[PDB]
């Protein structure tokens, strides 16, 4: 957490239902945006912080 | 129903997903409760249910 | 059962409720009592108040 890797994603098509596949969590938790709309609208770049 | 964990807050007024849009669809005025447990050790076989 | 929770199954029991535009058939534990008439008292009538 001291070093938090950080990713940055562009030039690429996002299919955010595809996440639910990939780790074992619950929800979903999302601050500005829903996780419902999320393939709707679109966005310069993404960054990924874990 | 039986429904996997990720997707029990697909069952609420407002949203859509696969279950919500394809299976199982509530109202946008709807007037109930959603009651939903666990059942990892009655729906869970090592072979795969 | 060694998936991760969230992939885990879940039992879900949505109880949809009908409002009160018809006689009422589904009302829990409350007695009944007496038909006052000609005097202001407060009344129930199968939840409204
Ligand atoms: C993660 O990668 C490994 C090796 O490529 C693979 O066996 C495993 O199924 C992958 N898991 C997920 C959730 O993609």
């Amino acid at each position: 957490v001291y070093a938090w890797n950080r990713k940055r994603i562009s030039n690429c098509v996002a299919d955010y239902s595809v996440l639910y596949n990939f780790a074992p969590f619950f929800a979903f938790k999302c601050y500005g945006v829903s996780p419902t709309k999320l393939n709707d609208l679109c966005f310069t770049n993404v960054y990924a912080d874990s | 129903f039986v429904i996997r964990g990720n997707e029990v807050s697909q069952i609420a007024p407002g949203q859509t997903g696969n279950i919500a849009d394809y299976n199982y669809k509530l109202p946008d005025d709807f007037t109930g409760c959603v009651i939903a447990w666990n059942s990892n050790k009655l729906d869970s076989k090592v072979g795969g249910n | 059962p060694t998936y991760g929770v969230g992939h885990q199954p879940y039992r879900v029991v949505v109880l949809s409720f009908e409002l009160l535009h018809a006689p009422a058939t589904v009302c829990g534990p409350k007695k009944s009592t007496n038909l006052v008439k000609n005097k202001c008292v407060n009344f129930n009538f199968n939840g409204l108040t």
